[PDB]
């Protein structure tokens, strides 16, 4: 009982560590997304 | 004659890159500004450093930078008109008293044209 609740709660903290990694990737996407982008025409998807 | 009265400022407003903006017209305003270049190219930019959010309007020429597109200074709309720019004159020749005689043609025109312009409160 006590051991079971000490795993997923600790794994959620490690999921927050991976959450700090995706936020770092989102900040790079925020760098990869900048206002002055041109506009083209998509002929085929 | 004023040769040296200008180039003194040539080390700031000239050597640096500010003025060389690509003239283009803005289409849609999202408050993202969709602006179409004179080369037929579309893009999206934001505001500038000194640009006010109320200055940019729909259907108005907005100069953007050539390298990294951004709004810097607004431009007066309708740059295409050319011949009509020469239709404006100043200080004509014929005066008000050059018309021979005083008849009904003079009194009727001054009341419907000259009167509301000179005395709008009458």
């Amino acid at each position: 009982i006590r051991i079971f609740r000490s795993e997923l709660q600790r794994l959620s903290h490690e999921n927050n560590v991976m959450l700090e990694k995706i936020k770092d990737n989102k900040e790079k996407i925020k760098n990869n997304r900048q206002l002055p982008y041109l506009v083209a025409n998509v002929v085929e998807v | 004659a004023p040769s040296h009265l200008w180039d003194i400022m040539g080390d700031r407003q000239r050597l640096g890159e500010e003025h060389p903006l690509q003239v283009a017209r803005c289409t849609k305003i999202i408050k993202k500004y969709v602006i179409n270049l004179k080369q037929i190219a579309k893009f999206v930019v934001g505001l500038g450093e000194r640009v006010s959010p109320t200055d940019i309007e729909e259907g108005m020429r907005v100069g953007v930078d050539r390298s990294k597109y951004n709004i810097e200074l607004p431009l007066p709309p309708r740059i295409d008109p050319s011949v009509t720019m020469m239709t404006v004159e100043e200080k004509p020749d014929v005066t008000y008293s050059d018309v021979g005689g005083c008849k009904d043609q003079i009194e009727k025109l001054r009341e419907v044209v000259e009167l509301p312009l000179l005395s709008p409160e009458r």
